[PDB]
């Protein structure tokens, strides 16, 4: 659900 | 216009959108799209617990909701697409307490 | 589950990977794979700052790596794919101080 945000700013 | 600590914002999840509370401090914002804002997701489908304190429609959600403090995440500022409202001081204190517990801080 | 607060684990970010420090408390672990663990990503490409304290190779990572505490995020336990090491207690205190600042806690 929120999984797509796991890579933000990295 | 920029997200402020204690604000409830709609967050683009890349595409669904869900509310979240801004919990990082205002002094960190430089105003670029790719900076990280720390937010606590808000859900209208999970039960309240001490680590999921409730969030009322007065604070910007459409239905009785909870702040999922265990789901705390830094996300790109560009994902914050609309301000929905602002939390009561007591709601923010409950969120701060949950985050203090989760992260084992003083 | 097996990741413990203060551990360095390799995190699969979907494929990219980064080391990260486990910062959520051990009592939250129920032993399901999709439960959320809160981690601080480690970077070897950013300079140290008061909010990016250094992590020593003794603790399991590459030279000149820093804990990017502003990038704190909850991830599924299944994303922690390899135990890399453990932080010295003073590094954990530097991270706890950075997170206290970032999140506006007492």
């Amino acid at each position: 659900e929120w999984e797509g945000t796991v890579g933000d700013g990295l | 216009a920029e997200p402020r600590r204690g604000d409830l914002w709609l967050v683009s999840l890349g595409g669904k959108h869900r509310p979240a509370v801004v919990v990082s401090v205002d002094e960190l914002l430089t105003g670029i799209d790719d900076e990280l804002v720390v937010v606590v997701p808000v859900s209208s489908s999970r039960s309240r617990t001490p680590l999921r304190p409730p969030v009322a429609p007065s604070e910007g959600v459409a239905a009785d909701s909870v702040a999922v403090c265990r789901g705390v995440r830094a996300v790109a500022r560009a994902r914050l697409v609309e301000r929905l409202g602002a939390l009561k001081p007591a709601t923010m204190r409950a969120i701060e307490n949950a985050l203090t517990l989760i992260l084992g801080l003083p």
